[PDB]
């Protein structure tokens, strides 16, 4: 749950930045494709966490919410940055 | 609430499946490109080595040649010298 | 119910263990490709340097051989001359 938190904080902080980065993209493409890549390798981390929430109902929910926000910025990027 | 709990887990499961699939595909491509490129360079090197050896041989034939060339100069000299002493000895 | 959630969690953990192993494996190959690829550069570059110094040596030997051929022609030419002061 100290790592559950770091995972989630990291995710939430970055979805924010990468989401803008994508929009502000219609040079820069360089810093961006890089973040997207890191954010892809965060999923395993979320998967493992989520699989580990022994009935901590609420902690589990925090994980999945983060996976949501993550999925959404990942879907955006694939559609726009193609 | 659980309905959404379950739904989102289900969504993760499909995501893990898709990602495991791409990752396994990628791993294979890498193993393929290693195998290919390994095989190529091996061949390239083999040619290079055959050529390199033809080259050693050629160089050795030139050493024989240059050696005879130095003998040529030495005979010519041995005559010249002999032949000078001998004009003195007349 | 819960089992649903518990049951998916166990499936997800199976998936994740598998994912992770496979990602580690890909990372390893990628590294390999990089190490070996860089080693090749070092190696190529040295071979290329040696080729270039070789070429320069062979040009010099060529110049030397030319000086020697001229030398022989020079020697010949006086020979022929003083084969006239005689066959005079």
């Amino acid at each position: 749950i100290s790592k559950r938190v770091n995972a989630i904080e990291e995710v939430n902080n970055n979805v924010k930045l990468l989401t803008e980065m994508v929009m502000s993209h219609s040079s820069s493409e360089d810093l961006m494709k890089e973040l997207y890549q890191r954010c892809e390798r965060m999923r395993p981390t979320l998967f493992r966490l989520a699989s580990d929430t022994e009935d901590n109902d609420e902690a589990l929910a925090e994980i999945l919410q983060a996976n949501d926000n993550l999925t959404q910025v990942i879907n955006l990027y694939k559609q726009l940055v193609r | 609430e659980t309905r959404d709990q379950v739904k989102k887990l289900q969504l993760m499961l499909r995501q893990a499946n898709d990602q495991l699939e791409k990752t396994m595909k990628d791993k294979q491509e890498l193993e393929d490109f290693i195998k290919q490129s390994s095989e190529d360079s091996s061949h390239q090197i083999s040619a290079l080595v055959l050529r390199a050896q033809a080259s050693e041989i050629l160089l050795e034939e030139l050493q024989q040649g240059l050696s005879q060339a130095k003998r040529d100069v030495q005979e010519q000299m041995a005559v010249l010298m002999q032949s000078r002493e001998q004009v003195s000895e007349e």
